[PDB]
RNA sequence: GUGGGAGAGGGUGGUGGAAUUCCCGGAGUAGCGGUGAAAUGCGCAGAUACCGGGAGGAACGCCGAUGGCGAAGGCAGCCACCUGGUCCACCCGUGACGCUGAGGCGCGAAAGCGUGGGGAGCAAACCGGAUUAGAUACCCGGGUAGUCCACGCCCUAAACGAUGCGCGCUAGGUCUCUGGGUCUCCUGGGGGCCGAAGCUAACGCGUUAAGCGCGCCGCCUGGGGAGUACGGCCGCAAGGC
């Protein structure tokens, strides 16, 4: 019970899975979701349609404490980015901007062997 | 580094006139600056060998010139080593 | 002897009695290693483009100078000891490469 | 291809060494920190090569930015 | 010699931001992670995601390239100092002082060894989860030596252009790096592509020769046995010649 009326929505979006964190103008979160807060348990969590039911199911949980206008956040490229984009767009939550906000290094540490052939 | 004024010092203290630049006594003086100003920057930073490369080029090139004065003109040569004090 | 320019990033924040005490230090410190000033441009406190000392401004100091290169190295750590001193970025001179012209 | 404009034609007399001017070395950059290749400057490898160093001075002394937040995604 | 030029060439010191990990705090709830699908794993001692602050190590995104430098290995944030190589213009000086080079000497990626330090990420061995007929593997969760630094060893390689070095001669076109100039262009050095003559078994090479010549060094003489044995030299060992 805050009355926060207005935050911001970081979307982390993986090929494993996609979650969305709702929070205030300060950073600090409110309410979240993801796919396995959703009854999707495996790999269907790296789902457009599990990512669009977690941005919806967050936005709701937001509707609860009486928020409105929205700044969006996008961070790592995963499958249902997007789909969790246009999901909270219109979603009853007024969408103020969409930056994506995707950690890229500067070469700093080695990667796995997944993903090296890289630096 | 090796600024002009030395350069020109040590050019007019070795030539054998006025005007002479690339006699083998002027070279041969150049070098051995040269050869010096690089061993006190090897004494530190004995980690550099891409310069110790260019010292060993350096000094192959003295002894080829002193190998030259050596065989046309001895007297010159020992004037030479015994005024730079080379060859220990 | 050679011709650099110091760049010095201080504290905003400073009045200007503190001020003038870092640039004291600073005129000190020049005149301790032998740095003969040809000009200096004082600009002030300006935006920067990401924060420095969780500070979104810095004040800015440029100094045309001309000493020995062997303490200049030597010279900036002195200009690093300030805890007002935030910045400080020495480069040797060079003529202005003008493009478009 | 990059038919919209080029920079330096977009620009006059300047200096490619100084590290100071930040209103010139700001159009240098992309919507995000990072600078511009050779497609968008339109200058030349040695201008190029200048150009790098002296926005990278920029950056360091707090002028420039390292990196920035792309908009409108 | 004089005057200029470009460069991740090398060594030393300092310094910058992004990111990973860890710690502290705030906020916050039921999972995160991972895969073809999963499980080990981590999570109610509050993780993941978010914000702020702090510590530490390692590598330098865009620029960046078919680019540059070096004799090779190799060299990529920035600043300063020390330092090597190299190119151009003037036609100034010496007056064949040149080329190559058995030995010798030095350099020599990675891995490895010794002593001390450091240790964030990655990661041989190893501990597990899967997969499989089995899986001493590929895939997933951990993880030590190591990777990093100082000093000293080790001398190997697809150390590759699979093409030793130097010089002279022999159509051009095009792209590019870098100087100079009467700056449409010319001229010089370097990196690419296409091609004259010519060469080659062919592929292909072709002013960066594998063409035409000259000098000098290295090396080859069927395959396996075998880079093995013996001997010697070198090495702390692994092992190398
Ligand atoms: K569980
Ligand atoms: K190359
Ligand atoms: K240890
Ligand atoms: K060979
Ligand atoms: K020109
Ligand atoms: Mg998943
Ligand atoms: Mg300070
Ligand atoms: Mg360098
Ligand atoms: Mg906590
Ligand atoms: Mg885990
Ligand atoms: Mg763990
Ligand atoms: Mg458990
Ligand atoms: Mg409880
Ligand atoms: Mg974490
Ligand atoms: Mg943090
Ligand atoms: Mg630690
Ligand atoms: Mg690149
Ligand atoms: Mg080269
Ligand atoms: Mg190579
Ligand atoms: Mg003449
Ligand atoms: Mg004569
Ligand atoms: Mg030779
Ligand atoms: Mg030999
Ligand atoms: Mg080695
Ligand atoms: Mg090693
Ligand atoms: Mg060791
Ligand atoms: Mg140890
Ligand atoms: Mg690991
Ligand atoms: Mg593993
Ligand atoms: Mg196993
Ligand atoms: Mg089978
Ligand atoms: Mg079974
Ligand atoms: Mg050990
Ligand atoms: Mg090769
Ligand atoms: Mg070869
Ligand atoms: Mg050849
Ligand atoms: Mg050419
Ligand atoms: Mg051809
Ligand atoms: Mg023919
Ligand atoms: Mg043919
Ligand atoms: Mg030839
Ligand atoms: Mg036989
Ligand atoms: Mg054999
Ligand atoms: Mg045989
Ligand atoms: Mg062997
Ligand atoms: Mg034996
Ligand atoms: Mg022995
Ligand atoms: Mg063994
Ligand atoms: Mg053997």
């Amino acid at each position: 019970k805050r009355q926060v009326a207005s935050g911001r929505a970081y979307i982390h979006a993986s090929y494993n899975n996609t979650i969305v964190t709702i929070t205030d103008p300060d950073g600090n979160p409110i309410t979240w979701s993801s796919g396995g807060v959703i009854g999707y348990k495996g790999s269907r969590k790296g789902t457009p349609y599990a990512a669009q039911l977690a941005a919806l199911d967050a936005a709701k949980k937001a509707m609860a404490y009486g928020m409105q206008s929205v700044d969006v956040i996008v961070r790592g490229t995963g499958a249902g980015r997007e789909q969790a984009i246009r999901a909270l767009q219109a979603s009853g939550l007024q969408v103020k901007s969409i930056v994506d906000d995707t950690p890229v290094p500067h070469n700093g540490c080695r990667p796995k062997k997944k993903f090296r052939k890289a630096s | 580094p090796i600024t002009k004024e030395e350069k020109q010092k040590v050019i007019q203290e070795f030539a054998r006139f006025p005007g002479d630049t690339g006699s083998t006594e002027v070279q041969v003086a150049l070098l051995t600056l040269r050869i010096n100003r690089l061993s006190e920057h090897l004494k530190v930073h004995k980690k550099d060998h891409h310069s110790h490369r260019g010292l060993l080029m350096m000094v192959g090139q003295r002894r080829r010139l002193l190998r030259y004065l050596q065989r046309e003109d001895p007297e010159r040569y020992r004037a030479l080593i015994e005024k730079l004090g080379i060859r220990g | 002897m050679r011709r650099y320019e110091v760049n010095i990033v201080l504290n905003p924040n400073l009045d200007q009695s503190q001020l003038a005490l870092e640039k004291e230090i600073i005129q000190r410190a020049l005149e301790n290693y032998g740095a003969r000033v040809e000009k200096v441009e004082e600009l002030g406190l300006r935006r920067l483009a990401y924060p420095i000392a969780k500070d979104p401004q810095g004040y800015f100091l440029w100094y045309q100078v001309e000493m020995p290169e062997d303490r200049v190295n030597d010279l900036a750590r002195e200009l690093r000891i300030r805890d007002n001193v935030r910045r400080v970025m020495v480069v040797k001179s060079q003529e202005p490469f003008l493009a478009n012209a | 291809p990059s038919r919209k404009a080029k920079v330096k034609a977009t620009l006059g007399e300047f200096d490619l060494r100084d590290y100071r001017n930040v209103e010139v070395l700001k159009r240098f950059l992309s919507e995000t920190g990072k600078i511009l290749p050779r497609r968008r400057t339109g200058l030349s490898a040695k201008e190029q090569r200048i150009l790098a160093k002296t926005i990278k001075r920029a950056r360091i002394l707090g002028l420039l930015p390292f990196t920035e937040k792309l908009v409108r995604k």
